[PDB]
Parts: C-alpha cells; structure tokens; sequence
C-alpha cells in the first residue's frame, strides 16, 4: 500500500483487497525488507484464500464490466475507478519494492519464483506471471 | 542449434586448438579475441548487455596477463565472451560481474567465481565440466 | 522443483518439463558408477533408464516404450523358467521341490533411527489440500474442528505428509496404468503437487519407473517395475543401507551457488494389483493417527469431566501446555511440544504401513500383550503370568530381517529399561 | 606432496606476511595435523584445508584477520573451542564432510560471536530431529547455515 | 477396387455358410465377437467408474422427446450419441449430458415434491429444529435413535434435545438466543459492561430493536 | 534428538497409546501363504492333538476316522480335544437350570423361522463351494447349479419354495445311486483375432452332463474348499448350519454372559456393567481378579460330536423331525473331508524347468524330493489321505461354522461357577473364540486356584486356554475382542477406516453411501468427530476426483468442468448446487443423514430444481436414503456372450472367417461408418461399397464401365 500511495498506481481492487490484512504489526524480515506472498491463506483452509494477482472465490474483480465479486456476490463498483486505473492494469501491486518496466521477454528466461525475488537485489529486472497467458517484465527499486 | 549446444561447440573449438590461443594472449592483441568462431557465440549473449560482458571480461583477461601467472581455466571460461565491442562506465571503469547470465536464462549462466551448470572446473583432480560433460586437462 | 501456476496436466508433459528445466541430467549419457547390486546389472540398468528418458522426451502422447530390448533383459524378464506337463515331472528324477528362502537374520539398523528423525520434521512445502465441510453447529462438531485444525496446522508441513502424498500418488498411477495396458511396457514418472507457504505451487519429480508386462490376468501376481529415483546422499556412507540397489552419478545441482551432486538409484521390485490397493489405501494413515491422538484427548478430557482439546494443545489458565516424552539426548529423556508427539505419531504411523509384512504385524500384536502387562505393572495392579516364555517366544518368532519390527524391538528395550530404572523412585 | 611444498609454492619463497591466504588442499600430514603453518603468520583472511586428514585442532597460529575457513572430508571430532582462543573472529565456518557424533560437538561454537555462516553436509549430527532449530537457538550468533536461514546467498 | 471386392462378395455368396451368417449376423453382432475374443470383465468397483467415467458415453440414455431435446455437441463438446446402443437398446449419453440437463436443460415444476419425500424433510426439520446442550466426557426413542451417531459416543456424550412445530413464541425465542449470545461475546473481552450495551443497542430482530422485545 | 516412539508411553496409559493399531479390520495382503501346505499343516494339527482317540474306517465314505470324545484326559498341558460327554452335559444342564426354560423357548423360535423362512436366504452369503463343478462360486450361481441338477435328479425341493422340503430333498440326493448333473467344459479357440495373423486361441465354455456314482457325491457334498476362513462348504450343508447357527444366537441373545451379536457402544455397555457387577458382589474385603483369556487351536479342538451332543441336549422337549433337523449339521460335521486346494510346485534348476504337481499325485512321486518340512508332513497326513486328492478329517472345526455354538459352549464353561465348593466365584464374558473371566476369592492366591480350576474344567470340556497368550490382573483393567478396558475408559485396537474411492453406484447414490457408511462407523466403531470430519473430507475429495465434479469455482479445467462453469456462473444460489455439480459441500456430523437434495432444497435455484427434479428426465429412466432426479443414471450393464448357440453354431461352421476379413478392410478404412442399428452386415456392406463406387466414379477413379459392372453386381445383392 505504501509502494502503491507514494508512485501513483492507485488501484481501488488491490486497495480493497489488501486493506483488511493492514492491522496486525508488521513482522520483517532480518534484512529490514517485507516478506513477498503470492496468496494469503485464512482460517479454514481450503478455498478461504485471497489471491494476490488474479483473484480468489472469496474476492474477484471483472474490470470489463467494472464488477466486485465477493463470496459469490455481486457488486457495481461505478463512480469509485478512475479512467487511467485500467491502463495500469496489475503489475505495480502485486510485490514490495517491484514495478513494471516492460513486457515478456524469453531471452530473460522464465519466470522467477518468489525465492529468487526475495533474494534479487536493487536495480536487477526479473519476470514474473499474474495468472495464465498474462505474464509481465518488473523491475526492484529502492524505495 | 540449442544454447548449450553452441556452448559446448564454442568451448570445445577453444580447448582443440589451446596452443594458438595461449600463444596470441601473451602478445596482448586483439586479434585474438576476433575470432569466427564466437560469432555464433554473440548470438547467446543478451544484446542488451553483452557489451558489458565483453568489457569485464577484457578487464580481467588484462588484469590476469599482467599481475599474476597462468590459470587456465579461467582464462577458458572469460575467452569467448569478449567478441562484442565494450561499453565501459560513464567515468571509464569496466562494470563488475559475477554472474554471466545466458539465453534462456534460469540454468543458462556461467559462474565468474568458480563453476555453474554449463561450467565447472574442478582442480583437485584437474576434470573440466563442460555442458554435462568431463574432459581431462593433464 | 518446478513452479507451476496450478494447472492439472498430465504426468509425462509434468516429466518432460521437469526434465527440460534440468536439462543437464537428461542429457546425460556417460554414467559414473558409483554403487553396484550383487546380481542386477548396471548396464542394462543404465540403458534402460536412457530409454525411459528418452520416451519421456519425446512428442507421442502415449507413455509407452518402444525399445523393449533392455527392458525386456534388465528386469530378468526372460529368465522365467518354463513350465511343463505334470506327467514329464513326475516321470523326471531331477525335478524336486526346493527348500523356503527363510528370511535371514539382521541386526540393527541405524538408518531405521534417521529415517524416523527425519520423516518427523517440519519442511518448508506441504502437500494437503482436502475440500470443505459444512458449519459447525453442535458442541461435538466444534470439538472436531478445533482438533482437526491443531492436527493439520501440527502437521500440514511434515516430510511424512509429502513422502506419504508421494507414494499414495505413484501407487495410484501404477494401478490406474495396469487398466488396459497389460502385455506392455509403461513408463511413469514419479511426481507430486506440492505448495510452500508463500502460497506459489511446485511440481516436483522424484524419478521415473518402467512398469513390465503381467500376461497372466491374476491381481496378486506380480508384475515387475524397475524404478529410477534421484538422491542427492552419497550410498558409500553407509554401505549397508543399499546392498538391494544400483546406483548411478548423473549430474550436478546449484541451490546456493553450491555444487551438489545427485545420484540416481535403480532397483528393481515386484507388486501386484493388491499391492497397489494396498499403497493407494496407504492414505489411511492420517486418519490412523488422528484417531490415536483423538483417543489421548478423549483420555485426558475423561480424567476431566469436560473437553481438554485446546488446554492439552494451547493450554488454558488452570491447565499447563501438555509436553509429551520424545526420544532421548545424549542418553537423557527429552521432551517436546504436543505437536512434536502427533508429528512422531503420524511418522510412525506411515512407517508402519510403508514397512508392512507378516512379521510387523504379527510382532504388533504380540507386543500389544508385552505392553498390556507392563501397563498393569505400572499401575500396581498385581498382574500375573502364566507362561511367560511363551509370550516371549512368541514374540521373537518375528524378529527376523524387517529394518521396523528390529527398530521397534530396539525401542521397545530403550523404554523398558527407563521405565525399570523410574519406577523405583 | 606435502604441506611445506604447498606453502613454498604459494608463498613462492617470500616473507610470510605477504599472503592473506592459503589453500592446503591434497597434502597428507602427520598424524593428522596442519603442519607447515608456523606461529609467525600475523595476517590471513582465507583457508582452505580439503582432504588433509585432519583429526584434531591443537596447532594453530594465533590470529585477529581470518574471517573464513574451510574445512571438509576429514574425521575430525573434538571440542572447537579452542579457536575462540586462536581467533574468535570467524566469519564463514565450513565443516562439510567432517565427522562430528552428536551436538555436543558443536556446542563450544557459543562463546564465539563473529560467526555468520556455519557448513555441516552428510554430518551424523544432521541427521535428527529439529536439529536446524536445536543448531540455530544454541548459536544465537550464527547469522547463515547451510544456505536456507530464510534466504538464498553466496559468501 | 470396388470391382475387386465385388467379386469377392460374389465368390463368397457362392458358399451357403457365409451368405447365411452375413444374412443374419447383424454390425452389432460383429462387435460381440471382438468383444469376448479380446476383452472380459473386470472387478473393483471403485475403480471400475473411475475408468468408466472418463469414457466417452458411458451413461445410459432413455428414448423420449426429452432425451433428443439435449443437443449433440456443445460448444465443441459431444453429448450423446445418434446410433442405437445393443445393451441399453437405445442411445448412450456423456457425463456431460447430465450437467447440461442441469445448465439449459427443461425446467420441470416440482410443486409437492415435499409431499413425496416427507420423512427426510421432516427429518432436516427436527435437525433444524434441535436445541443442542453440553458434552461431557467419560466418568473414569425413535427421534433419538436416528441422530445417535451425533449423541453418544465411547468416551463423550452429546446433550441434544428433539424439536417439531413448536412455533408460537416466535419473538421470545428468538430474543433469548440473541441475548445468550451478547453475553458470551461480552464475558470473553475485557470490561463486559460497555461491550454488551453496544451490541445490545445495534441489534435488531429482522424489522425492530432488540430492546422493544424485552 | 533421536525420536523413541515408545516414550509416549510414559506420558499416556498405553491402553490410549496404542489405540488403533491396525486400520485394517480384515486381511492384508502379504500373510504367510494360505496354499497346499498351510491346508496339509492345519489337518495334521487337528489329527495330531486328538491321535489318542478312537480311529476306525467309515462304512460309508471309507475314509480314516478319528473320534477323540470320551478319551483319555491329558496329562500334560499340551492342547487337548478329548471332551468328555458328562461335563459337557452337567454343563448344559447348570445352565439350564440357572436359565429356566430358555432352550424350550430358543428351539421353539428357531423352529418356527425354519418354517417360516424360504431357500433364497441360503443366497446371502459368502463364497459357496460348488460341487457340480469342484469350484469356489457366488452363493446364488452355486444354489442355481444345485438346484438345476437336482431337477434333473428328479429332486424339486426349490419349487415347494420351503427351505425344509429342499433340504429334505438334499438328504434324499444324498441316497441316490447315481447323480447326474451339469458341468462346464472348456474348449480351445480356432476363430480370427487380429494382431498380427487374424488368428488366436483361447478357450470357450460348453454346457455337458455327467454322472457320479451314490460314493462320489457323498465325498463331494462333504467336501470343504480352501479358497481368516480357512475353507467354504457347498450348498448341501448351507441350511442345516444356518438353522443350528440361529437357534444357537437365539440361545446366546438371553445368555448375559455371551458377547454377541452386541455391536456398537452397546459392547462399552456391556464391559463396564460386567466389570461394575462383578466388584458389586464382591467378598467384603475380598480380591477380585481379571484374566483376558485366550484360546489356542480353538477350532482345531471342538468336536462336532460334542456339538451333536449340545443340540441334543437343547433340544431335548422338542418335536422329533425338528430334533432330527438340528441334528443333520453335526453329523455333516464329523465327517467333513478337506481338499487340498492346488497342489505343490517343483523345478529343475539345471534344466531352467518347472512344473505343478496337482493334489492327486500329490505321493505319485519319492518323498525324497520334496522340502524337508513338506517331506514330514506327507508322511505324517499319509494315513488321513484319498486316492481323489482329499483328506479325512473328522475333528477341528476350520474356523468359523459353529461360532454362535461355540459361544454357548464357552458360556457353558463359565456358568459352573464353582468347582469343590471352595472359596472362589467365577464369570465373566466370552465371544465365540475370547473370553475375559473374572474371579471373586478371599486371597489372590484363592482367586488363581479357581483360575487353575477353571483352566482343568475347560480342559474337560475341549476348551484350550491359551496359557502363552494370556494374563491376570486386579480386576478394572482388561481386554475384550480388541476393546481394551481401564477403569471407565475404553478404546480400540483395530478399527476399519473408509477406504479409498466411492462406492462404485453413481453420483448420489455413491454420495449417499459414502455418507451413511461414516454414520454406521461412527455409531459401530467408535470413530471421533475430529477423525469423523476428516473422513467426509477425504470421502469429497475422492469423489470429485473419480466423477470430475470439483467446485464451479475452482481453476480445473475438463470436459465436464465447462459446464459445470457455466451453470456456476448462471446460477444465483450457489450453496444449493449439489457437489457433483461442482456446488459447495455442506455435509458435517449432524446431517450425516440427511440426503444432499434435501439438504440443500431450500437454497436451489427454482430453475435448477425444476431441471434437476424433472419429472420426465432421460436418465433416471425406470441400503441408502436418496432422491430420484437426473443425478440418479445408470450405466450400461450388458457383456459377456448371448446367443450362446447360434454364436456357437456358427463360429463353427467354417467360412466365418472369410466374412471377417471382408468386413475388416472395408469398415476400418473409416473410423466409423458402420450403419450400426441392427442393420445386416451384408447390407452395411452393400450401402458401403454402392458409396465407395459413388465417390470413385465422381473423383474419377473409376470409368463409366466399371461404375456401369459395379451397378449390376450391387443390383443382384437385392439393396440397390
């Protein structure tokens, strides 16, 4: 949220989505740096999980139609989305310290896993896959 | 070809024919280093940054003919990178690596330090690993 | 490992990928020997692993190997002795019934005592996912929910739950394989569905097998599989650990910059179709120790009048959390956290149904009696015996080469002789 | 071969303070010791001792430089305690392939606070249960592992 | 060639077994043969739908203006099959089939289905209607009977009551629960008091305040 | 930190500790082969234990008999089936006694069910072991065999529809001269098959007729079958054991002593009010002593002559035709003869041979060359053994036949109570092969003389008490039938877990199943909420694996699981879709029996329950709780061969074959275009090639002639 707020990606579907999950005191890691999911898992197991990317049973997001999908209901989100918040479609919420630069390149290789993620440092560009046939090029940054 | 294939192609070429490139290092040219054979070898390195490599590795190649003694398997490993012209730093410096990443990437990459997937030289027996494979320096 | 968004794809495009990933193991073709079993031979072991990964490589949709010629002579398949009319072998003089293999006699395995060490760990993936159940209403149902989540937290990323998805998976895939292709070969890639607790998804692959033909239509006759597993553990460590298996050095692997090396084991083994109902019912070992640890919560909450799930597990202000006895440090008791018991309870459980044979069960039930005595004993309930020696004879009658009923005996010694050595305070 | 062959050829007959390491790799001993290395040496930063046969750790040049050491494929067991009186500013600690029984091998490691990164593969001792938590909680200290404190990074 | 084959038929003809059997042996018959000549039964029946589900037609179809009322394919997927089946007597349809009939399928009325099934719905309403006590640990009726597996185990006993159209003090016991359930929110947090009037105020029973019922 | 699982011991009693054990309530797969020679061993034993008895040659089987009722008492401490006629009787009539007029009213109950029940009960049972054939058949195939062939014996007991008058028919085939019956027969194979000549053999069955002389039949009938059972029984002695087995259970049902049929927590019940009634009583300041006995051999120990001698006795105020009735089990009994199953396998190692000797040769070859174990116990069953590959054995009881008359034997044994009228008071509980006993003296020293009592008068009655397999103990903790006791608290070795898969009917039938059978092992087997869930979670996830059913919501992808998409998408009350329409499951413990329809009923899409609940659907067409919609299918159940006799006749005439390949060339071209439906292959083959010539002539493969020629041999076929 902090990344999101300071370079204007504002969201409304990650804002919504990440916000609950804010309260707890935050736990990092021994280098200073916040830990990196890809779905954060609740009570119960199973299905009871929100995905960082594409989306959950439990949260989705239709911006066609600009539609929020909330355990299985359904919801008009109009006047709260902005024009430009569809351009920047996902790849600027969805990692601590990371931000789109480009688009699938092979060359690079296939996509990275969070173990590497976790372990880049500032000023290497990774790839990584928001859900299948959407993958994306970013870039760690420093702040 | 695949990319390990012109990997264990380009490193093979070098080590048949060592004498003539341990004999032109002395020298200190670089008509050595503008060989054919690492044309192929451009092909395999990021366009992008292959530059990079290419100054790094002459950095080293010259640090190595002039403060220190023979060391073959490193000079092996930093040979054919140097093909493409250089892209030193704004203020004149060759950029430091120790990670040579390939195309493909994930297990495409040469390690600087002392061995990777693609190559590894063990010396305490004096076996080079090349692509999945032995030979004998002895 | 390969990180997979979590599609379902089948086993051989799994294996191919997987293989692709490491490319430099499957390009290999000078094996380094390292290992040798006394009459397999590793040349045919070796050629037919090199066929398994090259229809593994391949592009046919089908799993099934065309270069039958090693397959055919590395699993002795050939070797089968043929059989006659009665008539010849009652009028021949050099057919005789040959004498029983009886299994011959070990002693103890030090390997049994790391596998248990092991297999009881929390790893960093878990590989359970079970579907929902409706809400909780009744008392009795929040019970069960609470001690279904203390058991599955405990236990979610436990090696034994993995090695037991491992093996529940291969031995379905074996059996599902033997529907129709019976007269032919049938390669299968041993491989798993396991997700870390970032929540990203890998598809591992553990090794292949090549499963032969069983032209007889009979479920307990065996059909042959030679299995080819990676290992990363040196074998010339401990020699007596694999005097069954044929080992190879295929390459090297980098996890931390660092080299190291990975062997291949090649065994061969025979299982029939009951054998592989039998593994695929292996899955019953989580609801085994459940039970066990759901009859120690009924036991302490019966002391009690009253429920003694979270106090026994979490512990409440009247109550303590329970610590259970595990093993032994430097010759010293050692205890542990109740999630530490259920994790030895459910190694032990899948251990038990992995290493089962006549004699496991038999010495099982016969130490149910052994225990049942020193039980009375503890409580000062004055038991008597009749014949004693009986009941031991009994129950060293099988003792005789299985690596878990000698461990056990081991153990069962060990705790013996603590219980002798407290019960005089 | 023998260690002063191996200590003549890297210090290629120069004054001993001249080289901050050492590479003893190969080189069969007495007894199995480190000979070779006299008490003179006043600074090192590397080691490497692989396939020497070392048995014990009794001779040691005192040192306040070495931040890294290696040693593999030895039987070596016995109490490490004594580098804290050598040079208790050890870094990096490599003891993969050695011959250690149980954890009471490795537990003279405390009084030692410079350590970061400890080695231990194919040992006895790591083969137990939470062994990696009984380690980590009985050298608060140490700061890396095999390679899998929480991270993945090259020394 | 079809001359070739022509022939041939006429040869055959010529002998009085073959005319015969290709008079009367019917394509149905001809793969009763293959059958039992290459193929027999199996056993396990677990795993016997397992396989047989991953067919292609394994269901059986009835013969109706239903049955032709669910298409062929959909959306590139085949859901039945025109040929007459030898078994059945009639079509045989895919798995799939059914879930269409429950996409796009005919909507039937279901009016007194309840009627027809009353003693599982009665069933669900004395569940429904349950009013579930304790469970207490070991000591160290028709409508009881039924649930007896949720009441009495080998160390635990569940106090569960039966119920039944015991409607009449609808608000009442509606307002108790609620108020049971304020207090066990309230005795657990810190500081009871101010909790339990919170809740209390800003709770309402589907169209009041709780505190106009008390 | 080496793990030592036994340490849990120390902090749980091991009665908790060791709580199921075993998750397997039947046999596993790897127990010491049950062949030839475990068949040999065990009539050796059953021999050996009783060679002090009588031994005479039958008059009417002439096989080798051994009577050990009435011998001499042991004199060591060896197993012993000498049982003595008076013990066995004074026992009977103490229990009598202390129960009055309980033998009067059990016979009378099972006479009266004898009448009124009918043949097809015989049908609900296990493997039966049909003589017709010498084989292991299910019960209705072998009941159908038996009673085809004594139709054709002019014996019709089955079409008076009364068990009594078919088993009187059974005993009167059991006097025929000859018996003449239907057998199968196989046949080799000459019909094509392609796979690489249209040419392979296999072999298929005919029907045939064959006699046997009145001796032959009589062995067959008594003849028992090796397939923990040990051997199965025709159908000749099926009834008799099921009327004495029923008035045996109506014994036991009154008998406060007997474990059985007790099932559930009905035996938690039982345990604890045993223990609690035996402490009540007693002495002041007395011991009170358990013992959780054994018993070795058991079923190799039991006489049927004293099972003879206890139906008598019962039955002894009883209408002589019903005396008679109960009385033919026994006497089937004593002179059962055993078959050796297969037969042993020897081989050559230096010629790479081997070869199965079959049971009649089992001694057509020198004992020299066999096994030293197999060496001896040939030698040893010489004696007991036929030229037709069986073996006399009249004692033993091979396990379960007489389990409920064995029960009452064993209550018997502990209703004496007493022996010298010293001071010591036995009892206890006993299921038909455990029994727990518990004794009431001053001293314990008292108490383990009843102990030694009871050992010596159940000795007398043929009962082996296991003395390596038991123990004693203050009374309070004990075991019963893997159900151990301690001072309240009860648990189970074994208990049976649902196993993998569904239960193979279809999707809500299998749901339905599923969910009933955790119920029923729940209420029976004692299994926990916690572990209760578990298994319906399990139970979900194998049943959306077998029918491809996962959630709507889910990311799988299949040929089903499209629509199953779509319906999720279209559908607005997503907690009322079923599971196997990818819905969300809802079942828990206090709706285990509830069916799913019901369940979710209230939140359905009116829509989808119309589409669901169609009257008229296609695939519902014409124990568990369930609801008939379009979830109810069925799949097609047709195989095997029909038309047996003209396939048969046909197959054998000769030009089959031509046919064949005539049809293969043409209809595997294509893949499909048989005009299937019954259609004669001749004219599938007519339409076939008047098409072929069709698409030639227009391609132009052919010229005006050769369409011309073809037109008029296809017009002499009759379909142009």
């Amino acid at each position: 949220l902090k990344q999101m707020r300071d370079q204007e990606v504002m969201k409304t579907d990650q804002f919504i989505k990440l916000l609950p999950f804010c309260f707890s005191p935050p736990k990092l890691r021994s280098n200073g740096e916040p830990y990196q999911f890809l779905k954060l898992v609740l009570k119960g197991g199973g299905e009871n999980f929100i995905e960082v990317r594409k989306g959950s049973p439990l949260f989705s997001y239709n911006p066609q139609t600009e539609v929020l999908t909330i355990c299985g209901r359904m919801m008009s989100l109009k006047g709260k989305i902005e024009d430009e918040e569809r351009n920047r479609s996902m790849g600027n919420a969805v990692l601590a310290g990371f931000l789109v630069s480009g688009k699938y390149d092979p060359d690079l290789g296939d996509f990275k896993t969070i173990e590497e993620l976790e372990k880049l440092k500032p000023g290497e560009k990774a790839n990584i896959l928001l859900y299948q046939g959407k993958p994306v090029k970013v870039v760690k940054r420093k702040r | 070809g695949t990319t390990k294939e012109l990997v264990q192609n380009t490193y093979q070429w070098v080590l048949k024919n060592l004498v003539t490139l341990k004999a032109q290092f002395l020298l200190g040219k670089e008509d050595m280093f503008q060989w054919d054979a690492f044309e192929a070898f451009e092909s395999i390195i990021p366009q992008k940054m292959a530059g990079q490599y290419s100054g790094f590795a002459r950095a080293v190649l010259k640090q190595m003919r002039d403060q220190e003694v023979m060391k073959t398997d490193q000079f092996i490993k930093l040979l054919p990178f140097c093909f493409s012209p250089p892209k030193l730093r704004s203020n004149g410096e060759p950029y430091q690596f120790l990670k040579l990443v390939l195309k493909g990437g994930g297990e495409n990459f040469i390690e600087v330090r002392k061995g990777s997937p693609l190559f590894s030289y063990n010396p305490q027996t004096e076996v080079l690993t090349i692509c999945g494979r032995m030979m004998s320096l002895k | 490992a390969n990180m997979t968004e979590g599609k379902s794809k089948k086993p051989k495009t799994l294996a191919k990928e997987c293989l692709e990933k490491y490319s430099t193991l499957r390009d290999q073709t000078d094996p380094i020997l390292i290992m040798k079993s006394e009459k397999a031979n590793e040349n045919f072991l070796w050629k037919l692993w090199r066929d398994c990964v090259n229809t593994i490589s391949n592009e046919e949709m089908s799993n099934e190997l065309q270069k039958t010629n090693y397959a055919k002579w590395a699993t002795g398949d050939g070797l089968t002795y043929q059989k006659i009319m009665k008539e010849v072998a009652i009028d021949d003089e050099t057919m005789c019934q040959e004498e029983p293999k009886i299994p011959n006699k070990c002693r103890v395995a030090a390997w049994v005592q790391t596998e248990m060490n092991l297999l009881s760990t929390l790893t960093s993936k878990r590989a359970l996912d079970l579907p929902e159940i409706g809400p909780d209403v009744a008392p009795v149902e929040h019970v069960g929910s609470e001690r279904r989540k203390y058991f599955v937290n405990e236990i979610n990323y436990c090696k034994a739950s993995t090695v037991m998805m491992k093996y529940v998976l291969f031995h379905t895939s074996l059996l599902n394989e033997s529907n129709a292709s019976m007269g032919k070969y049938k390669v299968i890639p041993i491989t798993n569905r396991v997700v870390n607790e970032k929540g990203e998804s890998f598809d591992m692959l553990y090794g292949l097998a090549v499963k032969g033909q069983s032209h007889l239509r009979g479920d307990t006759d065996v059909v042959t599989v030679v299995t080819f597993e990676f290992s990363s553990t040196d074998p010339r460590v401990d020699s007596g650990k694999w005097p069954k298996y044929t080992v190879f050095r295929i390459g090297s692997l980098f996890v931390s910059g660092r080299e190291k090396s990975v062997y291949l084991y090649c065994r061969v083994n025979g299982t029939n179709k009951i054998q592989m109902k039998w593994g695929m019912e292996a899955r019953r070992c989580l609801l085994q120790s459940m039970q066990q640890m759901e009859a120690i919560v009924e036991q302490e909450s019966s002391i009690q009048g009253y429920d003694m799930t979270k106090a026994c597990f979490k512990g409440d202000r009247v109550n303590s959390p329970k610590t259970f006895s595990i093993g032994t440090q430097e010759g010293k008791l050692v205890k542990g956290s109740f999630g530490k018991a259920l994790r030895v309870i459910f190694t032990k459980c899948l251990m038990h149904y992995v290493f089962g044979n006549a004699q496991l069960e038999g010495f099982s039930a016969e130490s149910r009696r052994l225990l049942l005595l020193i039980q009375a004993l503890k409580d000062r309930k004055g038991p008597w015996v009749f014949d004693l020696e009986g009941m031991y004879s009994g129950i060293e009658e099988c003792i005789s080469n299985n690596p878990w009923v000698i461990q056990s005996a081991y153990w069962f010694n060990e705790w013996l002789g603590f219980e002798k050595e407290g019960s005089k305070v | 071969m023998e260690m002063g062959r191996r200590i003549h050829l890297e210090l290629r007959n120069r004054t001993p303070s001249d080289v901050k390491e050492l590479v003893l790799d190969n080189s069969r001993s007495n007894e199995g010791k480190l000979e070779g290395l006299t008490d003179e040496f006043e600074e090192l930063e590397f080691l490497s001792t692989i396939n020497v046969g070392l048995t014990s750790i009794a001779n040691l040049p005192k040192l306040n430089k070495l931040k890294k050491l290696e040693l593999s494929d030895n039987r070596v067991s016995g109490g490490l305690e004594v580098l804290a009186e050598k040079c208790p500013n050890l870094t990096h600690l490599n003891l993969s392939g050695n011959k250690i029984k149980d954890l009471s091998t490795i537990e003279p490691l405390k009084k030692l606070e410079n350590l970061k990164s400890l080695d231990l593969f194919n040992c006895e001792v790591t083969n137990l249960n939470d062994y990696r938590e009984n380690v980590f909680k009985l050298l608060p200290q140490l700061t890396y592992l095999d390679g899998y404190d929480r991270d993945d990074k090259e020394a | 060639m079809t001359l070739a084959k022509i022939e041939l038929l006429k040869q055959l003809l010529r002998d009085n077994e073959a005319k015969t059997v290709l008079k009367q042996t019917t394509v149905d018959q001809y793969n009763i043969i293959r059958k039992f000549n290459t193929s027999r039964i199996e056993k396990n029946p677990s795993l016997r739908m397992k396989w047989a589900m991953c067919s292609n037609f394994p269901l059986a179809l009835t013969k109706g203006d239903m049955a032709n009322r669910i298409p062929l394919e959909y959306k590139g997927i085949q859901l039945k099959t025109n040929a007459e089946d030898i078994g059945t007597k009639g079509q045989m349809c895919s798995i799939a089939a059914v879930t269409w009939w429950n996409t796009y399928g005919p909507i039937g009325d279901t009016e007194g289905f309840e009627r027809v099934y009353e003693s599982f719905f009665l069933r669900k309403m004395r569940l429904d209607n349950a009013t579930w006590g304790r469970i207490t640990f070991g000591p160290v009726s028709a409508e009881f009977i039924e649930m007896l597996h949720c009441l009495q185990g080998e160390n635990w006993r569940q106090i569960y009551h039966p119920g039944g159209n015991k409607l009449t003090e609808s608000r009442s016991q509606s307002m108790i629960v609620a108020c049971r359930k304020i207090i066990r929110r309230s005795i657990v947090a810190s500081n009871p008091l101010e909790l339990a009037v919170e809740i209390a105020n800003k709770t309402v029973i589907d169209t009041e305040p709780l505190k106009s019922c008390l | 930190m080496n793990i030592n699982p036994y340490f849990l011991f120390i902090d749980v009693p091991i009665q908790a500790a060791i709580s199921t054990t075993f998750p397997y309530t039947g046999v596993p797969p790897y127990s010491h082969g049950t062949g030839t020679g475990y068949t040999i061993d065990t009539v050796i034993r059953t021999h050996e234990y009783s060679n002090k008895g009588k031994q005479y040659i039958s008059d009417v089987t002439g096989c080798t008999m051994v009577d050990p009722t009435n011998g001499p008492l042991p004199e060591d401490n060896e197993p012993s089936a000498y049982a003595q006629l008076d013990c066995v009787l004074e026992a009977l009539d103490r229990m009598d006694e202390e129960h009055p007029g309980l033998f009067q009213a059990a016979s009378q109950n099972a006479m009266e069910t004898l009448m009124v029940t009918t043949v097809d009960k015989l049908t609900q049972g296990r493997q039966t072991f049909d003589w017709t054939v010498c084989r292991n058949q299910p019960a209705a195939t072998a009941l159908n065999t038996t009673i085809t062939s004594f139709r054709l014996n002019d014996l019709n007991g089955a079409d008076k529809g009364g068990l009594i008058p078919f088993c009187q028919d059974i005993i009167d085939s059991l006097d025929r001269p000859e018996m003449t019956f239907f057998s199968v027969k196989n046949i080799k194979k000459k019909l094509p098959a392609k796979n690489r000549k249209g040419f392979l053999i296999k072999r298929i069955p005919m029907k045939v007729k064959d006699k046997i002389t009145k001796v032959e039949y009589i062995k067959r009938a008594l003849s028992l079958n090796t397939m923990r059972a040990i051997a199965t029984a025709g159908i000749q002695i099926r009834g008799f054991v099921l009327v004495v087995e029923n008035l045996a259970k109506n014994i036991c049902e009154n008998l406060e002593q007997s474990g059985l049929p007790v099932g559930g927590n009905e035996k938690k019940a039982k345990l604890s009010n045993a223990v609690a009634k035996m402490l009540s009583n007693c002495p002041p300041g007395g011991i009170s002593m358990t013992v959780t006995g054994d018993n070795t051999k058991w079923n190799e120990c039991l006489n049927p002559r004293i099972f003879l001698a206890m139906t008598e006795r019962i039955t002894r105020d009883s209408p002589i035709w019903f005396r008679d009735f109960c009385s033919i089990a026994p006497v089937l009994f004593s002179n059962k003869i055993a078959r050796l199953g297969k037969g042993f396998m020897i081989t050559s190692k230096t010629k790479r041979l081997k070869a199965q000797i079959p049971c009649p040769d089992l001694f057509s070859i020198p004992l020299e060359r066999y096994n030293e174990e197999t060496r001896a116990k040939l030698k040893k069953l010489k004696p007991f053994f036929n030229e037709e590959g069986t073996a006399s054995l009249s004692p033993g009881m091979m396990m379960g036949m007489f389990n409920m008359l064995s029960t009452v034997l064993g209550v018997a044994a502990l209703g004496i109570k007493n022996i010298g009228n010293k001071e010591y008071l036995w009892d206890g509980l006993q299921s038909s092969d455990d029994f727990a006993l518990f004794v009431n003296a001053k001293d314990e020293e008292t108490c383990m003389e009843g102990i030694n009592d009871f050992y010596r008068t159940c000795k007398l009655l043929g009962i082996n008490m296991s003395k390596k397999k038991s123990y004693c103990n203050e009374t309070g903790m004990f075991e019963f039938t893997s159900m151990f006791y301690r001072d309240g608290f009860v648990s189970n070795f074994a208990m049976e877990l649902p196993s993998f898969g569904v239960a193979g009917v279809n999707e809500s039938a299998d749901m339905a199943i599923g969910m009933t059978i955790i119920k029923n092992n729940m209420i029976n087997n004692g299994m926990g909420p916690a572990t209760a869930q578990t298994a319906i979670q399990l139970f979900i996830a194998d049943y959306r694996y077998t029918y491809k059913c996962h959630r709507g919501d889910s990311k799988v992808e299949g040929k089903r699981m499209k629509i199953i998409k779509e319906l999720w998408e279209n559908t607005k009350g997503r907690d009322g879709l079923l599971v196997a329409d990818g819905g969300p499951n809802i079942y828990n413990l206090r709706n285990l029996h509830i069916p799913e329809i019901v369940l979710k009923y209230n939140l359905m899409d009116p829509e989808y329950k119309g589409r669901l609940l169609h009257p008229q659907n296609p695939f519902v067409g014409h124990d568990y709780d369930a609801v008939s919609g379009t979830h109810s299918w069925r799949t097609k159940r047709n195989r095997s061969i029909l038309n047996t006799d003209q396939r048969n006749m046909i197959l054998e005439e000769q030009c089959y074959a031509k046919c064949c390949n005539l049809f293969e060339a043409c209809f595997n071209s294509a893949s499909y275009r048989k005009p299937v439906g019954q259609h004669s292959m001749l004219e599938a083959m007519a339409h076939r090639l008047r098409m072929d010539a069709r698409l030639d002539y227009e391609s132009g493969r052919m010229s005006k002639d050769d369409f011309e020629k073809a037109m008029a041999h296809l017009g002499e076929i009759g379909y142009i």
